[PDB]
RNA sequence: GCUAAACCUAGCCCCAAACCCACUCCACCUUACUACCAGCAACCUUAGCCAAACCAUUUACAUAAAGUAUAGGCGAUA
RNA sequence: GCUACCUAAGAACAGCUAAGAGCACACCCGUCUAUGUAGCAAAAUAGUGGGAAGAUUUAUAGGUAGAGGCGACAAACCUA
RNA sequence: CCUCCGCAUAAGCCUGCGUCAGAUCACACUGACAAUUAACAGCCCAAUAUCUACAAUCAACCAACAAGUCAUUAUUACCCUCACUGUCAACCCAACACAGGCAUGCUCAUAAGGAAAGGUUAAAAAAAGUAAAAGGAACUCGGCAAAUCUUACCCC
């Protein structure tokens, strides 16, 4: 009668076992006579690029010199897209009619 | 007496907060937050409608606003409609004379039992692992076997290769009486379909002679009484096939009644009535297909048959549809009621009485065979 | 007869009897939970 | 193919493999978005390979050829994550002016302690969500006492810490 | 304390409805009535007690045909399945009520009285004085509450003004409006009174836990009381 | 809620007692709001109203700690607001009448920004405050742009 | 508890496994009115028969196809009773179950209190053929009892559980379409259709295009074996009293368009390791690649109809018991 | 991708993308003699069978024929000086059958 | 001569001062640690042991005035 | 989650004789004896026995809680 | 030589006699490594109206009483397929590797599953059996227990 062991899908009776799961993220819904309905849009499609002719490697040669850190804040970013502004003397008010919403995230990772 | 009980009804929403009566200040509610708090008033939300449409959480319009809702109620018949008055009511609905015997020609078309016995045994004992099979299993099976047996005289009669029994065929047929609108609907039963139409049983003198005899009144039961009263119906008749389908002419409606409980099953009179209705309906549809929907007395009256249900009992029916003009001459049906092959089957031996069908009679089988034959 | 085994386990019952949700459901239950928290217990509810 | 889940067949059974340094953040910052993405997949495969190797080692009762490399890779990955995330944050700030993308708010629960309730994401509005309205966000008077008690406990702990520190200092002084 | 009552079926129906037992319990969960529960399972045929009610869009008196006369598990009086027009319904049967038999259901308080057939239903205005009745309403269009058990019958004692006076089975008088509906004759299944139970098993089946063994010393109440029948009760 | 000695002698039982007041239901007109309210009022309340003459007057006159009801407080607040704004309460055809009514209660009638908060609980007040100073955050980009503009201006000047 | 063998399996290269279990040898190949009828049957279900309730893609094989198949069976049978008299007396059974239970090989118990004891590992097939044709006389032999055919049975290098094949303990059943008390104990043609899971489109979508033929083959190996086995059992024979005369049956698996044809030759019920050391006998399965009965249906007109398939079907139907 | 909020797919909405995948995987030697063409991986709990299939297909360009996952329990028994139970972590195992009869013997490392 | 003994620093107590804590990501009121769909809601004198040698009214919850005025089965005591 | 009573929806009762019937398994209870009494056991074992198609036995989930419940009253039972 | 047990499923427990390495009635004890793969089982079902009188008992005759366990229809809405979790063991509740308790399906002498005796001696006393001359209740509170079986009569 352990209180200390973490409650999981292995632990209960049949119904309990059926219900819980691990952190899987469901891929569809369930209907009629327990027929699962896998929706393609719910499934995450991995957007892998082509690595042919890609000169970067997973480690960096020791000979590369040291340099001090610079946390990329917003001000810096603005400065590095301020030339056009300067010339004048590129911004969204809302982003509700936009695919990749910056605030209440749509995009994954 | 109002049925319902107060404690099981949806509870009355609690008395609206007292700030809302005061004209006109802004009531501070918990709608500023996104959760209930007891302090702060109960907010009144606008009735939310989901913009886009998701099928799995769909809500239909009210019955008022439907694309074909009519004011005059149509009374509709299906496999599960199960009449209070049985056959007399059915006849009234159909407009028809009942005749207590099968016709002579069919009978003649009779003029082996071991096979039948074997079939029965198979149905009631052999066809599945578990001892004592259930009627939901065996009733259709028996019928199917009988049909097969009947077919197995194609060697004798080569015209029997011009037919086919078909399973998921529906129909619809609509008509008037006193006048109230009536409709019939398709089966959950087999349909023996032929290329050629059946020949007429009654002569045009016999048909004429129907005029004298009256339909049976049965007050005060209303004739519709047990049919689905329905607004929102659509008046289109329909044979269960598109145009240019070979084997279009309906021979026999092999409609059955499975169901392991006594209550779920039809009771024989009711079953008979249903059969009759089906016969009328298919026949009516055929007539409509042939001529116009403009009502009249027919030149070549169509004939449809129907065999009853149940592994044990059998209700045989032939239907002579001769008038699209209801509301003169009337139609006429020939029934051989509740004839029954085999009175009881024993699956296990009692203790004396062996494992098999007691009370067998082949007359029923013969009748069935005759019915099957009719056209050839 | 032998009376030692009063306990006779079934998880569903336990969860209904003694689960977090049940505790939450009353003020008393809530208080219990609070007390446990104060004490510093590793398993507040079952 | 599945050849990528292991390293070069030359290196199987050496006990020492050369693989210099992780990606420092500055370098990552200097690189493009697409480029960064590309690098990520390169990293990922390597990581997987390393993991596989580790597993193999565990199976065989033997030590890893060079477990620092795995660590380095991990570090690099972390750096990459940071850089991109930082950029995203900056973008958000520029556009909407929001620290954190996922929305929430300060909510007092049953137990009285104020929590950052992160918002969960739904199809229907909160007012007719059957489950959400059960999850109550308020205290009631029976909680105040408990809160007070908790506070007291916290204070006691703090006191203990402080006095202990002082004592230690005193001891040190005595010693020297 | 989970207790939703099974009485929750707004639509009238003939189909026998599923029925949860009580145990003599309340919604609290405590025993409010002793000697209840653990009987045989039952299903409820919803009885239409408002005898005169025309079907949708119909006005005056109508006829009915009896189809079946069944045993009801819920009560001592056996019941009858009735049909009229397009709708069927269960009603409480009278004595000698047969299958295939006709019943009248009148609203009409006639000039003269109406010679009643054992089954049929009329206002108390239409009935002769001294006719046996059952399923008596307390007001017009109220519904039948009184004289419903097996073999029961109250005589119509007299009519004065627009009111009739009834003798209930208990014998206490009851004054009602003249227009309130009743059915004539005595209620079906006479001889329910004389049905010997035979054993405690039967009782158990019926759904009655036994009496407690606690010995109670009898008190004041326990002697025979001879009283005059209490004053005639009016609903006017 | 109190206790009584049994026969009002101390040497008998002490036993607990709740004296309840006699509640009534009554309609009530108010000229300031123009509406008929049905209220759970007692006879003392009625007496008080009579003393003060108008119900409205009573509501206004009676202090918040003697009113002893949240509904009453709310009503008072509403009245105050009405007095302040000079809202169309009786609509067209009765402007003179409205004016007269207002003049009847020339006394009282606090500035509008005080009358909003009258008769609130603490929690309610807090909520109101939150609502007031809610606002979606200003994009940093805009701020940056402004700064840039300022800088440019400065440059131009020098 | 015994391995629960499913004929219409999703598992990959299951054929070999099935063969191993059964001890079969698979071999490629074999040992106008009608056409019109077939066409009509095809049309009826896809076009002419008016559906009240709408048909979805999950609902397609159940509602459209099975009934079509049934129609084909029955009508064809009717047609061929003149050409072949045995089908008149023959009992035709719709969706009537076929159970067969046998033992193949030893398994030392790996762990628990039963560890290190020889458990003879058991199997069972429980098929439901869409429909089948049973006769009282046994069919012809095809190939002689004891035929060498040196191509050899698959090896199988591990436990049968690794092919996703699970254990269960329930009623052990040796059942031909009907019980022993029944004259029609022998069989010949067996009609299967595959469910939604083993549609070829699905296979294509996955990377198992190789396994489009395989599934059918596996099914043939299984169900046919079970049927023959059942028949053998019904005539006394079993693992020790092994069959004296070769039991034979026929199959035609399908999925709507694509049919193929599978004869089966049962030479052994001796599958227990006791009775296999002195055993050169082995069962045989003949088989074609799945060929389309038609290209497509444009409204009410079969486009590219295939008569070869029809002919094959006829042949299957029309073989006699001597 | 593990430990991320997944956006809510309503009905007409877009495909869910994973740019920069969070979970990373390890292929292992089978313990109990598997068939040829089977490959045994250790999935991180949150990742699905479908996901695994997709993952293999994209990043490694492998023809995956079938996938079958399974949740292995990691032992809770085993204690400290304190008598507190150290829990070995529970992980997910994946049986991935290759296509085209590709075949894959797990190679010898540490020769 | 074995069992054993022995040992200072872990930390802690009382103060003084000063008003504390609480979002890496993910999950957590449904059976908490559970990605994703149409219903209710908090406030209501403490009591009793005990003392009165029982027990029944009653019985406490900066300094000084003062244990004073008072109260009290005019007693316990307050 | 024991037991007392109930509610929901379940399951079980071989064989022989002819109905809260008889004999008699499985199941339930626990008459009399012996053993056991820091025991195999904080009420057991061996036999012998009462019941075993019913007011029977019993698995699951829910309900009634102490100024209470529940009780075919034994002032029973309500986690030794 | 036993088998009054066995294999499953349910509930419960949660890696608890698998491999290697290691230590200390006799050697399931510590560390590392491995394992249970879905088709079985859980995890369901778009609205609004509208329908559901005739048990079960081989369901057939008989026969009842306690009166019962398995159903739609109409119209509108709707193409997307097989994700997720249980799957080990010599096992649960009784502080124990406790003669106790523990639901259902098969198996009713077993094709499962097991071992009453560490060795020796053969005293008393004690426990469980088997034995019996002659007698046969003379025993004792009582034929309790045992053995063979069955007569009559009270009380309640
Ligand atoms: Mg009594
Ligand atoms: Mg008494
Ligand atoms: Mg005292
Ligand atoms: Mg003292
Ligand atoms: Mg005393
Ligand atoms: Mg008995
Ligand atoms: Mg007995
Ligand atoms: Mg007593
Ligand atoms: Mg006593
Ligand atoms: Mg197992
Ligand atoms: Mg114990
Ligand atoms: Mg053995
Ligand atoms: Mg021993
Ligand atoms: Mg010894
Ligand atoms: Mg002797
Ligand atoms: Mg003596
Ligand atoms: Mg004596
Ligand atoms: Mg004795």
């Amino acid at each position: 009668a352990d209180r200390m062991s973490k409650w999981t899908s292995k632990r209960g009776p049949r119904s309990f076992r059926g219900r819980k799961g691990r952190g899987a993220k469901g891929i569809g819904f369930l209907t009629s006579g327990w027929r699962f309905v896998q929706i393609k849009e719910m499934v995450p499609e991995f957007v892998v690029p082509d690595l042919t002719g890609f000169k970067l490697k997973p480690y960096v040669s020791y000979l590369a010199p040291e340099s001090e850190e610079t946390p990329l804040t917003a001000a810096q970013l603005f400065s590095e897209a301020v030339a056009p502004a300067i010339e004048k003397d590129g911004f969204e008010p809302t982003q509700e009619g936009k695919l990749f919403q910056l605030y209440p995230r749509n995009f994954l990772r | 007496y109002e049925w319902g009980v107060r404690s099981t009804r949806k509870s009355e929403p609690p008395p609206l907060d007292r700030v809302y009566e005061i004209p006109g200040l802004e009531p501070i509610t918990f709608a500023g937050k996104m959760h209930f708090v007891p302090w702060l008033a109960r907010p009144i939300f606008p009735p939310w409608d989901r913009g886009y449409k998701d099928p799995r959480f769909y809500r239909s319009p009210p019955l008022h606003e439907h694309p074909l809702y009519k004011d005059q109620a149509c009374y509709i018949f299906h496999h599960r409609c199960r009449l209070l008055e049985g056959v007399k009511q059915a006849l009234w609905l159909t407009k028809t004379k009942l005749i207590e015997g099968l016709p002579e020609k069919v009978l003649s078309l009779v003029d082996q039992d071991e096979c039948v016995l074997n079939v029965i045994s198979h149905a009631r004992l052999w066809q599945t692992t578990e001892e004592i099979p259930k009627r939901e299993t065996y009733c259709p099976v028996i019928v199917d076997n009988l049909i097969q047996l009947c077919k197995s005289q194609i060697l004798k009669h080569p015209s029997l290769a011009r037919r086919i029994c078909v399973q998921n065929s529906t129909f619809s047929a609509t008509w008037n009486r006193e006048s109230l609108l009536l409709q019939v609907r398709g089966s959950g039963g087999a349909r023996l379909s032929t290329k050629d139409p059946l020949p007429t049983i009654a002569s045009r003198e016999e048909i004429e002679a129907t005029k004298n005899h009256v339909l049976e009144t049965f007050y005060p039961i209303s004739p519709i009484i047990d049919l689905h009263e329905c607004n929102i119906y659509d008046v289109k008749n329909d044979t269960g096939f598109q145009e240019g389908y070979p084997y279009p002419y309906p021979h026999t409606l092999y409609l059955l009644d499975k169901a392991n409980l006594r209550p779920h099953r039809l009771q024989p009179d009711q079953l008979r009535a249903k059969m009759i209705l089906f016969a009328f309906g298919s026949a009516l549809a055929q007539a409509r297909l042939l001529y116009g929907n403009d009502a009249k007395v027919l030149e070549q009256p169509v004939v449809v048959q129907s065999v009853g249900t149940d592994g044990r009992v059998f209700h045989f029916l032939v239907f002579q549809l001769n008038t699209t003009d209801l509301d003169g001459v009337k139609n006429l049906a020939w029934v051989d009621s509740d004839q029954l092959l085999y009175q009881h089957f024993w699956c296990l031996p009692v203790i004396v009485e062996p494992v098999g069908p007691v009370g067998f009679k082949p007359e029923t089988f013969r009748k069935f065979l005759a019915l099957y034959l009719h056209g050839a | 007869k032998a009376r030692g085994n009063e306990y006779q386990p079934s998880n569903i019952k336990r969860k209904n009897k003694h689960g977090w949700v049940r505790r939450l459901s009353t003020p008393a239950g809530v208080q219990v939970i609070l007390r446990r928290m104060l004490k510093g217990r590793k398993s507040l509810s079952h | 193919g599945l050849e990528e889940f292991f390293d070069d067949p030359k290196n199987w059974g050496q006990e020492k493999v050369k693989s210099g340094a992780a990606w420092t953040c500055q370098q990552l910052r200097n690189k493009s978005n697409e480029d960064l993405h590309k690098l990520w997949y390169v990293l990922l495969k390597e990581r997987n390979m390393l993991l596989t190797l580790e597993q193999e080692a565990k199976r065989q009762r033997l030590p890893m050829p060079s477990p620092e490399r795995l660590d380095k890779v991990v570090d690099s990955m972390d750096a990459l994550d940071k850089v991109v995330q930082e950029r995203e944050d900056a973008l958000r700030l520029l556009q909407t002016g929001q620290e954190r993308a996922r929305p929430g708010a300060w909510r007092r629960d049953i137990f009285g302690r104020i929590i950052w309730h992160k918002f969960k994401q739904w199809v229907i509005p909160w007012h007719l969500n059957k489950r959400y309205n059960r999850k109550r966000f308020f205290a009631l008077p029976y909680v105040d006492h408990f809160l007070r008690l908790e506070r007291e406990k916290r204070a006691r702990i703090k006191a203990r810490k402080e006095n202990l520190e002082r004592k230690k200092a005193k001891i040190l002084l005595k010693k020297f | 304390a989970n207790f939703v009552s099974w009485k929750s079926r707004t639509k009238y129906t003939i189909t026998p409805v599923k029925m949860r037992k009580s145990g003599g319990r309340d919604h609290t969960g405590r025993i409010r009535v002793h000697g209840i529960g653990g009987g045989h399972k039952q299903r409820y045929r919803m009885i239409d007690f408002l005898r005169f009610r025309p079907e949708e869009t119909k006005s005056g008196p109508f006829e009915e045909k009896v189809i079946q006369v069944r045993y009801d598990p819920c009560r001592s009086a056996d019941i009858a399945l009735v049909a009229g027009g397009s709708r069927k319904r269960w009603i409480i049967a009278t004595e000698n009520m047969q299958a295939g038999d006709t019943i009248l259901n009148s609203n009409h308080i006639g000039r003269m009285a109406v010679a009643a057939r054992e089954g049929d239903a009329h206002p108390l205005g239409a009935l002769p004085v001294g006719t046996l009745i059952n399923n008596v309403e307390s007001e017009p269009g109220r519904g039948a509450q009184y004289i419903r058990a097996a073999g029961t019958c109250g005589v119509l004692l007299r009519k004065v003004n627009g009111t009739a006076i009834i003798q209930l089975p208990s014998k206490r008088q009851m004054q009602v409006l003249e227009t309130c509906v009743a059915t004539v004759g005595r209620v079906s299944n006479v001889d329910h009174n004389k049905r010997v139970i035979g054993k405690a098993g039967r009782n158990r089946w019926l759904g009655k836990r036994p009496n407690s063994g606690r010995w109670h010393r009898k008190g004041g109440w326990a002697g025979r009381k001879i009283r005059p029948l209490p004053p005639m009760k009016s609903y006017v | 809620l109190g206790q009584i000695y049994a026969n009002n002698d101390k040497l008998s039982k002490r036993l607990k007692k709740v004296w309840k007041p006699q509640l009534f239901e009554r309609e009530f007109y108010s000229e300031i709001l123009d509406k008929k309210f049905t209220v759970t009022v007692t006879m003392r309340t009625l007496d008080l109203i009579d003393e003060a003459y108008g119900l409205d007057f009573y509501i206004l006159k009676a202090s918040g700690e003697d009113l002893c009801s949240k509904f009453g407080m709310d009503l008072k607040r509403g009245m105050l607001l009405r007095l302040a704004r000079q809202d169309p309460q009786l609509h067209p055809e009765d402007p003179e009448r409205r004016a007269a009514i207002y003049d009847k209660y020339k006394e009282f009638a606090i500035p509008e920004e005080e009358a909003e908060w009258v008769g609130l609980t603490l929690e309610e007040a807090i909520e109101k405050q939150r609502l007031l100073e809610e606002k979606d955050p200003v994009p940093l980009f805009k701020i940056y742009v402004a700064e840039l503009i300022q800088q440019l201006q400065q440059q131009a000047l020098s | 508890m015994k391995y629960m063998v499913y004929p219409q399996t999703f598992a990959l290269n299951a054929d070999r496994w099935y063969q191993y279990f059964t001890k079969t040898v698979f071999l490629s190949g074999l040992p106008a009115a009608l056409r019109a009828v077939a066409c009509d049957c095809l049309l009826q279900e896809h076009f002419y028969l008016r559906r009240r309730r709408r048909v979805h893609r999950y609902e397609e094989s159940e509602v459209i196809s099975l009934p079509f198949l049934d129609q084909l069976v029955s009508t064809l049978v009717g047609l061929l009773s003149p050409h072949n008299p045995a089908l008149a007396a023959a009992a035709l059974d719709y969706r009537c179950p076929v159970h067969f239970y046998w033992v193949r090989g030893e398994e030392i118990i790996p762990r628990g209190h039963r560890r290190g004891r020889i458990d003879d590992l058991r199997y069972q097939i429980d098929d439901k053929p869409n429909n089948q044709i049973r006769i009282s006389k046994q069919l012809a032999e095809f190939v002689p009892l004891d035929y060498s055919v040196p191509i050899e049975i698959p090896t199988i290098k591990c436990k049968p559980d690794k092919l996703p094949l699970f254990k269960r303990q329930y009623e052990n059943h040796i059942f031909v379409g009907s019980k022993t008390a029944d004259p029609c104990c022998y069989g010949h043609t067996q009609f299967h259709l595959l469910p939604d899971k083993l549609r070829r489109e699905r296979l294509l979508r996955q990377n198992c295009a190789d396994q489009i033929e395989v599934v059918f083959r596996a099914n043939a190996i299984a169900s046919l074996f079970a049927w023959t086995g059942a028949q053998a059992m019904y005539q006394g024979f079993w693992s020790e009293a092994d069959v004296t005369r070769p039991f034979v049956s026929q199959a035609v698996i399908t999925d709507g368009k694509y049919f193929s044809f599978f004869c089966y030759q049962l030479n052994t019920l001796a599958l227990t390791t006791q009775a296999d050391q002195n055993n050169p006998r082995k069962n045989i399965c003949w088989g074609t690649q799945s060929k389309p009965l038609y290209e497509t249906i444009e409204d009410n007109d079969v486009k590219g109809f295939n008569d070869d398939v029809l002919l094959q079907i006829v042949h299957f139907l029309l073989n006699r018991p001597k | 991708a593990r430990n991320v909020v997944y956006p809510l797919y309503r009905l007409g909405g877009p495909q869910l993308r994973v740019f920069r995948t969070n979970f990373f995987i390890q292929l292992v030697r089978p313990g109990v003699a598997q068939p040829e063409d089977t490959v045994q991986f250790r999935i991180p709990m949150e990742m699905t069978r479908v996901d695994l299939r997709n993952y293999l297909e994209g990043i490694y360009n492998v023809p995956v024929a079938a996938v079958r996952t399974r949740v292995q329990h990691g032992s809770n028994k085993r204690r400290d000086h304190r008598n507190v139970r150290i829990k070995k972590p529970d992980y997910k195992v994946a049986y991935v059958q290759l296509a085209h009869g590709q075949t894959f013997t797990f190679p010898d490392l540490f020769p």
